[PDB]
């Protein structure tokens, strides 16, 4: 048809100049006000409704983040950096966009003046050093042999969540999750929350009755009903391949002449079941489980030797369950070694929770695995407890790994912008207003509480600047309860230094990223 | 009562813990060209579902 | 009259329309130039978002229409495939070479002596840049190829972390280092394998002394730390055998029917016990391995990877001095391994980096590889950071191949344009004005870094000129060609002695690339647009 020449195609869009900052630093602005009231021990819960027709109901910044889906390129990527931030250290997901916020609407304030934005850069760049200084040199150590205050710490984290009201209980069952899936082979150290530490929900009952098991226990029942449902000391034997006669991998048609050939064939595939089931039994075990199926043949010749089995487990749950019972899962039957044999295990039983049977492996000495058992209202209040459970265990995992600790309640922020302040009185050039002004911009975290425990902001604010002013202050926050001023020291609100450094971090290079940027070009074709 | 399919509240529920980045949005035609050559153009040996709505 | 199905654009119509594309396709990039220039982000159809300063991924992205502005474009991708650096510069000078040719032509100027000109104005500015502005990187060591990274990262999101990341690229680079035939020293940069992953600051990412793989263990039983490895390198998958097409299994006597099915495995267990038995530890596999091997490789105590990168498993086989084996065969026909063919390093550690498990080959002996681990805020800066990187990189291998540096800064710009304006005077009577228009164009580089900053331009490039001549007059002035621009300041400044380095080789192939586009594009008189 008709043909208007161009150069690029007609849906490309391009802006560029300073209406290009402007709109990235309030998209970040927005999406920081978007959950600024979701931050300090009197947060208030959202609702979120999925595009699936279900519902989360939390106050965790990361999942209301990536719960809402935005147009502007510019939000995606704060919504990055709360993913970014909850994958490394599993806390201070809300603390980090709304500084990264505040230190993006900092800056635009000079963007609006002659400043360059790579003037700027310099400066926070120089600003994140001193902060990473100033964190590191206000820390104190902690003892981890202390179970106190490792309860301690982890209760300071989880005082902010709807988990809190349970503090003891969430606390102990973190701690003895992370304690006894630590792991140490070959000199290399290992917690490995993720794969192992598994949280099972079954809605109902109440939520004192959550508990840590030490063991594993799975949403499985016997593959048929005389296989024992209680044993006291089981040694179990874990499998994939399945117990049943399966088709080979070649093309093997057969050819019948003779009439008891068909017969035979149907006698041999019941023999090689039988030899299968006797190389399991030689081992002498009293539970078998295989992550595939078991024949009823099978069934009824490990029934011969008293044996209860266990079909189609997930490869995961049976990890887990090696862990626990310190088995080796072994595909080849006859390759089967006394080693191999999970003895360990203090007790298995297959009870019914509900209308559903559960199977438990659940008196382990020394378990490398556990299952956490949740019960509670209903499916929502339950995955909010699983949220705020993973977060006290990512905290302990953190404490753990770094036993550098840290003032909470905004002590931290009021102490490394007094540091940098003092710092910048003799730097005498361009760069000393953005530093000041990212130096100070670290106060919105005191401000937030502040506001969120309802009481006067400024204040406040005014005065916990001047008390940090004085020469050992740098303990003093806001209490975030009944919002006065308090020592961090006699509060009690400590926190990892590794989930500090991960936020000021994430939070200064978003802003360098979303500084750097003036041109936006968008519409044309994936290509590829 | 395997017809029941109790696997299937555990298939939602892996669905729902699927993944942990963006889960991406629906792609939208806006053009009868947009579709047309949406569908000629591609890999031929790739599905591709088209939902009228 | 012609009746041709289709649009004709003829003379000076097609000539402008040629010169508003490649200037609009210049002026999409020249805002990202120079050590103030800034980063674009760009969005597809789908919602991805990509952040970048580079030219090449810029211009790769758009989509484009025109044919001259896809001539650009293709400009920049091979400016990027041969040098690795200056793929903004390249398309910024073909277009003002281009518009400033029109400009000659629009004055009754014919094309063909435009072309003289501009190929004269070309060859005489290679040779001057060889003979005059190059400086060899023999005096002045190791802090050469520092500036030189340094110089490159300027306008990157790596820039402020330069002091780090120059270190961290010249180790990365000096430690693929070989020398062919003929003794010549060779860099093989894209052997540097650059993991990205979203965590800790940028000033925390690796720079590891081996090689670093994007898979894990295959199953959880192995151990996930091997100290002293013997890493076995296999080109062929570890599964139950299956014949192939052309072998069909037909039982008669059903007695045969289990041989078979047990040997059908016990091939592969056979394999397996014969690589176990030479004492290998690490087994990486180009195919895949089902569980029953994954149960031997566990019992036997032993690391197995499997569906590993071709590529990677390559360059880690020759950096430990294994063999790839496609296939268990020697040559007396029979079916071995032997421990020659193990590959050794220090250590095989599967490390945690940001919630997620990587394999590192820490310290392989009989040569050393070079791998690097990025560390950002999200994946768009550490996508930016890789190409900044790989820019760095082969900055760095170009500076190294060929130890001939120039003056950054436009100081080479600056230098030329004066040298070719008088040199013009004694060429010609219509390529004189060619070369001119030439030398005028070549300024196009430090007025486009004075605008960035927001500085004074034409002052700038008036005292720049000014001392440029100077030194071309003057004898005892010599020192000036060195002099070019501080954006930091806004001020001249001997570039030489700040540290401001570019290869030879970027500056010379960037002029003739951009001379023989603006001679293609000028070429062209009459424009025939077929119907579709
Ligand atoms: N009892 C308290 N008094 C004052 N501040 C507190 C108290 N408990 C927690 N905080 C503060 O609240 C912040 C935690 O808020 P939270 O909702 O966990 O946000 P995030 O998930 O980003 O850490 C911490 O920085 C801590 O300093
Ligand atoms: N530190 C510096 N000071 C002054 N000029 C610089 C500096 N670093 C780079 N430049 C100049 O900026 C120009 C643009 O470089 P850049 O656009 O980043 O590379 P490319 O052209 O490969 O994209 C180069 O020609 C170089 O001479
Ligand atoms: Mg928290
Ligand atoms: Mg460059």
């Amino acid at each position: 048809g008709h043909r208007p020449v161009l150069v690029l195609s007609q849906n490309t869009k391009r802006e560029s100049g300073r209406k290009v900052q402007s709109g990235n630093i309030n998209a970040a602005k927005t999406i920081a006000d978007i959950i600024r009231t979701c931050l300090g021990p009197k947060s208030m819960m959202k609702m979120l409704l999925d595009p699936m027709g279900g519902i989360v109901m939390t106050n965790d910044g990361n999942a209301i983040l990536r719960e809402i889906q935005v147009q502007h390129p510019a939000a995606k990527s704060m919504i990055e950096i709360s993913r970014t931030q909850d994958e490394e250290v599993g806390d201070g997901t809300t603390s980090v966009i709304i500084l990264a916020g505040e230190m993006l609407s900092v800056a635009e304030h000079f963007l609006e003046q002659q400043m360059h934005p790579t003037v700027v850069i310099s400066a926070y760049r120089k600003a994140l050093d001193d902060m990473i200084s100033t964190l590191k040199k206000i820390s104190i150590p902690v003892d981890i042999s202390d179970s106190d205050m490792m309860l301690n710490i982890i209760n300071s984290s989880i005082t902010t969540k709807a988990i809190s009201r349970w503090s003891s209980l969430a606390c102990n069952i973190a701690l003895d999750a992370v304690k006894m899936v630590q792991f140490e082979e070959n000199g290399r150290k290992e917690i490995d929350i993720k794969k192992y530490a598994r949280v099972e929900k079954i809605p109902g009952g109440i939520i004192e009755d959550s508990c840590v098991l030490r063991g594993v226990m799975i949403n499985k029942d016997v593959t048929h009903p005389r296989m024992r449902r209680y044993i006291k000391n089981p040694r179990i034997v874990l499998l994939d391949s399945s117990l049943e006669y399966k088709k080979g991998e070649s093309q093997t048609d057969i050819e019948i002449t003779r009439e008891e050939d068909f017969t035979r064939i149907l006698q041999m595939e019941e023999e090689y079941i039988q030899q299968l089931c006797e190389d399991i039994i030689q081992l002498k075990p009293d539970v078998v489980i295989t992550e595939k199926g078991i024949s009823d043949l099978a069934q009824h010749y490990l029934m011969r030797a008293n044996i209860t089995a266990i079909r189609r487990v997930r490869k995961t749950d049976n990890n887990r369950i090696a862990r626990a019972c310190g088995a080796r899962i072994v595909s080849r039957p006859e390759e089967l070694r006394e080693d191999d044999v999970g003895t360990g295990a203090g007790l298995l039983e297959i009870k019914k929770i509900g209308d559903e049977y559960f199977t438990f492996i659940t008196d382990c000495k020394d378990p490398k695995a556990c299952t956490i058992l949740l019960r509670g209202a209903s499916k929502e209040i339950l995955s909010e407890v699983e949220r705020n459970l993973q977060d006290a265990m990512q905290v302990c995992r953190n404490v753990l790994l770094d036993p550098q600790l840290v003032p909470g309640g905004g002590a931290s922020e009021m102490a490394v912008a007094h540091a940098l302040t003092e710092k910048s009185k003799a730097m005498t050039g361009v760069e000393q207003w953005p530093y000041r002004a990212v130096a100070q911009a670290l106060e919105v975290i005191p401000r937030t509480l502040i506001q969120n425990c309802g009481a006067s902001t400024i204040r406040l604010l005014t005065s916990l600047r001047a008390k940090h002013t004085q020469e050992n202050c740098e303990t003093w926050g806001v209490n975030g309860e009944t919002g006065t001023l308090v020592d961090m020291k006699e509060l009690g609100i400590w926190e990892p230094l590794a989930v500090k450094l991960q936020t000021y971090k994430t939070a200064v290079e978003t802003a360098v990223l979303l500084l750097r940027i003036d041109d936006i070009v968008s519409g044309h074709k994936k290509k590829g | 009562f395997l017809q029941q399919y109790r696997k299937q509240r555990m298939e939602e529920m892996r669905q729902q813990l699927h993944k942990g980045p963006q889960f991406k949005q629906v792609f939208e035609i806006s053009s009868g060209e947009g579709f047309l050559d949406m569908i000629d153009k591609e890999q031929k040996s790739i599905v591709i579902m088209v939902h009228i709505y | 009259p012609l009746s041709v199905f289709g649009d004709r654009s003829t003379g000076e119509t097609i000539r402008s329309q040629n010169v508003m594309a490649a200037a609009s396709i210049a002026n999409i990039v020249k805002s990202s130039l120079g050590p103030v220039g800034l980063d674009k982000m760009l969005v597809d159809d789908i919602g991805d978002v990509t952040i970048t300063n580079d030219g090449a991924t810029i211009l790769k992205l758009l989509e484009v229409e025109h044919p001259a502005a896809k001539v650009l474009c293709e400009l920049a991708d091979l400016q990027d495939k041969e040098v690795g650096d200056g793929t903004t510069s390249v398309v910024i000078i073909a277009a003002e070479l281009l518009k400033n040719a029109d400009e000659l032509v629009k004055q009754k100027i014919h094309p063909t002596s435009v072309i003289s000109g501009y190929r004269l104005a070309c060859k005489e500015a290679v040779r001057y840049i060889n003979e005059n502005l190059i400086v060899n990187t023999d005096e002045l060591g190791r802090d050469c190829l520092i500036n030189a990274a340094k110089t490159s990262m300027s306008s990157k999101i790596i820039g402020i972390n330069g002091d780090f990341f120059a270190n961290m690229v010249v180790d990365a680079v000096l430690a693929i280092k070989y020398t062919d035939i003929r003794g010549q020293p060779r860099y093989p940069v894209n052997s540097v394998n650059i993991l990205k992953a979203h965590g800790r600051s940028q000033m925390e990412s690796m720079l590891i002394s081996g090689y670093a793989l994007n898979c894990v263990v295959g199953s959880q039983g192995m151990p996930k730390r091997i100290v002293n490895a013997k890493i076995a390198c296999l080109d062929f998958s570890l599964q139950k055998t299956k014949m192939k097409l052309g072998v069909q299994v037909v039982i008669t006597d059903p007695e045969k029917l289990d041989q078979i099915r047990q040997r059908e495995s016990d091939i592969t267990k056979e394999r397996i016990q014969k690589i176990l038995a030479t004492g290998a530890n690490v087994i990486l596999t180009t195919g895949g391995i089902d569980d029953m091997c994954l149960k031997y490789f566990v019992e036997a105590g032993a690391m197995a990877v499997r569906r590993v990168l071709k590529r990677d498993l390559k360059r880690i086989a020759k950096a430990s001095g294994a063999t790839i084996l496609s296939t268990l065969a020697n040559l007396e026909g029979e079916e071995t391994f032997e421990a020659a063919m193990l590959g050794q390093a220090e250590e095989v550690v599967q490390e945690r980096i940001c919630d997620d498990e990587l394999i590192l080959i820490k310290n392989t002996k009989a040569r050393t590889s070079a791998s690097i681990i990025l560390r950002g805020a999200n994946d768009f800066m550490c996508d930016e950071m890789e190409r900044s990187l790989h820019d760095a990189l082969c900055v760095v291998k170009r500076v190294l191949e060929s130890k001939s540096v120039v003056p950054g800064g436009g100081a080479v710009e600056a230098a030329l344009s004066i040298y070719l304006e008088n040199y013009a005077t004694s060429m010609g009577s219509r390529e004189q004005l060619a070369i001119a228009e030439f030398a005028r164009s070549l300024l196009v580089i430090p007025n486009t870094l004075a605008v960035n900053a927001a500085q004074d331009s034409t002052d700038l490039v008036a005292k720049l000129r000014a001392f440029h001549n100077e030194a071309q007059v003057n004898p005892e002035r010599k020192n000036l060609k060195w002099i070019g621009l501080d954006l930091s300041n806004g001020k001249p400044r001997d570039n030489k002695q700040a540290g401001v380095f570019e290869p030879t080789i970027v500056k010379v192939k960037s002029l003739k690339f951009a001379t023989e586009a603006a001679i293609t594009i000028l070429r062209i008189d009459d424009l025939i647009k077929l119907h579709p």
